[PDB]
RNA sequence: ACGGGGAAUCAGGGUUCGAUUCCGGAGAGGGAGCCUGAGAAACGGCUACCACAUCCAAGGAAGGCAGCAGGCGCGCAAAUUACCCACUCCCGACCCGGGGAGGUAGUGACGAAAAAUAACAAUACAGGACUCUUUCGAGGCCCUGUAAUUGGAAUGAGUCCACUUUAAAUCCUUUAACGAGGAUCCAUUGGAGGGCAAGUCUGGUGCCAGCAGCCGCGGUAAUUCCAGCUCCAAUAGCGUAUAUUAAAGUUGCUGCAGUUAAAAAGCUCGUAGUUGGAUCU
């Protein structure tokens, strides 16, 4: 007997066919376009979308005025609107099945800091975030997979203690300044 | 049979050393190279000879 | 078992006590008293967990042994005393 | 930003009464005994073999 | 055809019970004779002592000599033949050595040219054959 | 074969697992019998017998780790003879004492989550698209790479003041100082005939050695062995053996078959079982 918790999950599922040529080209295109590290980072978002589509398909088989359909349908739709994947004027349970992986991949902090002009590429954004140069609402974040909530889009800035903001220069400029 | 020819060709093969070469990229930069190679800048194969 | 039990595990405690999983292995077993074990609120879970007058179970004892708490007009110094409905 | 907890007592006497004895030693107001669980336990088991006042004269 | 009544559950269940025993996988798993005849006794690996070096000639149309070893199992005293996998890996084994032995890929069936051999060597004297073959470790002295 | 709560797999139905921290049961080497007590047929209580085993001056005396560490043995198969009652609780005559319950560190690629191994600019091309010049060409508009071409900018991983944490510590978090150019602060594991993504490249061997889950390769020009180079799959992980689920509509209730591929009893009677025609406001 211990005061410990053993609850955990796996966040991805592997594909059934390991060497499907059409799927290998489709997934590398996403990796290259959004600057991902490995195929496991595509199967994670794809798993999350697969679980969202499965809840919607189960709610869509209930009565249109089923009390559980109107409670957990509104919650799912509101959750999808909040992060910016679904539109404000499309809060219908049939528009969830029209969602794509690219919608979910566009809300990553890595994509957003690049699309806001902080970084010169999608690979510069990765290192900028991992090197503690970016903050969201006074909090320093160094997780590139941080999903940006809609009313956080305006509060992504350079960190207050970084050479790219008002901070001191890094070790290299300091060392070369004393070189002469 | 007669257990006297074990290791024959492995011991017969001449020994050739590996050429030293520039190290390989790893992680997010290795998979960027493949994307650039296959999609942005391009009936045969990657290892087609002649 | 060869006799009565004296312990209570935290997951086996009444759910309306609202006890978290990772504070400990054990929960206060209510003393025998006017109210049942599964239909009572012990004094420790009321002084510490609800009112937050105490931070640990040792502080509940220090409040109780000063004779500050009266349950229906009588001072109880037992920290697992089974208070209950309408008390 | 750092978050912590704080307590302010009416008097040093009330602080000494109610404070944990490990949080008083940090202020220099309590000295622990410099022994070990093993030391005390082994000493305890040796006195079981001795009966009477001769328990005191046991090391 | 098959009975289709509402009070047929006993008939259906008893017929399925009886007819499952004609499935050879089911019978092999659930009868118990294939567990007593298994030298490993249900284990994936086993340790043993080398008695002799043997050479097994391959089945036609192949013509070669697969290099195996005769091994006596420590836990029950049974005797098996184990194939030494790679090129020249028989030169690492010596008689009276203790070896780790595993199945050979087909759950008690022979594999390939090699006739009647169900096992393969994994380790010799607590050193894996892969490390010896690739020159990572040497035999203890 | 301890039983449930439950776990894996899964279109729907289903199949398999559950010694294991929660609930109930049972036991303390094997049987049996008791004393005390509210409660025990108690074993960190006693009395015998059976099996082991300890000290001895040989008269005698003392035993029970399926408690926490630890050792032997058995094996394919599993961690420290560590610190503490500070937390959660329990016991007592008790606000004070005790607790290998419990907590904290150590070992720990069982398994699960996040996430480094580089980024940018200027050059000149194999160059590429894109605009104009029919064409030569201009390209400062946008792109990829041998870049053994230049260039400073940024950062941990480490070393290490201090604070913080804590019963006392360690770790994480926070912070001074030092800390990155290219054989380095160097990513691995399996493969390249098909299934199944990726070389009839070059050298060696010559039905030998060996590969190969299956088909198959190897007999002097081997797409398959042994190596070099190159290539591709996942990636701080990836091979192998074994049990098991799906695939298996190859156990078929949903949902299979029985003329010739496996298969309808030689034929009829007959009890249990299964099934049973209209018809009532
Ligand atoms: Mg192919």
């Amino acid at each position: 007997p211990v005061a410990r918790s053993w609850v955990c999950r796996k966040t991805y599922v592997t594909p059934r066919r390991p060497f499907e040529k059409s799927r290998l080209d489709q997934e590398l295109k996403l990796i290259g376009e959004y600057g991902l590290r490995n195929k496991r980072e595509v199967w994670r978002v794809k798993f999350t979308l697969a679980k969202i589509r499965k809840a919607a398909r189960e709610l869509l088989t209930l009565d249109e005025k089923d009390p559980r359909r109107l409670f957990e349908g509104n919650a799912l739709l509101r959750r999808l609107v909040r992060i910016g994947v679904l539109d404000e004027g499309k809060m219908k349970l049939d528009y969830i099945l029209g969602l794509k992986i690219e919608d979910f991949l566009e809300r990553r902090l890595q994509t957003q800091v690049f699309k806001l002009g902080l970084a010169k590429s999608i690979h510069h954004a990765r290192v900028l975030i991992r090197q503690r140069h970016i903050r969201v609402r006074k909090q320093v974040v160094n997780i590139p997979s941080f999903i940006v909530r809609l009313d956080s889009q305006k509060h992504i800035d350079f960190s207050l203690r970084s050479p790219y903001g008002g901070g001191r220069p890094g070790r290299v400029k300091r060392k070369n300044a004393k070189k002469g | 049979g007669s257990l006297a020819r074990a290791g024959k060709v492995r011991g017969q093969t001449p020994k050739v050393a590996k050429q030293e070469k520039k190290k390989k990229k790893t992680g997010r930069a290795k998979r960027r190279m493949q994307y650039n190679r296959r999609f942005v800048n391009v009936k045969k194969g990657p290892n087609a000879n002649s | 078992a060869r006799g009565p039990k004296k312990h209570l595990k935290r997951v086996a405690a009444p759910k309306h006590w609202m006890l978290d999983k990772l504070t400990g292995v054990f929960a206060p077993r209510p003393s025998t008293g006017p109210h049942k074990l599964r239909e009572c609120l012990p004094l420790i879970i009321f002084l510490r967990n609800r009112l937050k007058y105490a931070l640990t179970g040792d502080e509940v004892k220090k409040i109780c042994m000063q004779r500050f708490i009266k349950i229906d007009g009588k001072v109880r110094t037992d920290i697992t005393y089974p208070a209950g409905f309408m008390d | 930003k750092t978050t912590g907890f704080g307590m302010i007592y009416d008097s040093l006497d009330y602080a000494k009464k109610n404070e944990p004895k490990h949080r008083l030693a940090r202020h220099g107001l309590y000295e622990k005994k410099k022994t070990s669980r093993k030391q005390r336990k082994e000493r305890k088991n040796r006195m079981k073999k001795v009966r009477g006042t001769a328990k005191a004269n046991v090391g | 055809g098959k009975c289709r009544g509402l009070r047929t559950a006993r008939k259906l269940r008893s017929h399925r019970r009886d007819q499952k025993w004609h499935d050879k996988q089911y019978k092999k798993a659930h009868l118990g004779t294939a567990l007593k005849a298994n030298p490993f006794g249900g284990a994936s690996h086993a340790k043993g002592i080398v008695l002799e070096k043997v050479g097994v000639e391959a089945k036609q149309p192949n013509s070669a000599i697969r290099k195996c070893v005769r091994v006596q199992l420590i836990k029950n005293g049974k005797k098996i033949t184990a194939f030494v996998p790679n090129d020249g890996c028989l030169n690492f084994i010596e008689e009276n050595d203790e070896v780790l032995v595993a199945g050979f890929g087909r759950k008690g069936h022979a594999v390939g040219d090699i006739p009647g051999v169900r096992f393969k060597v994994v380790k010799v004297a607590n050193v894996s054959l892969l490390a010896l073959y690739k020159g990572k470790k040497e035999r203890p002295r």
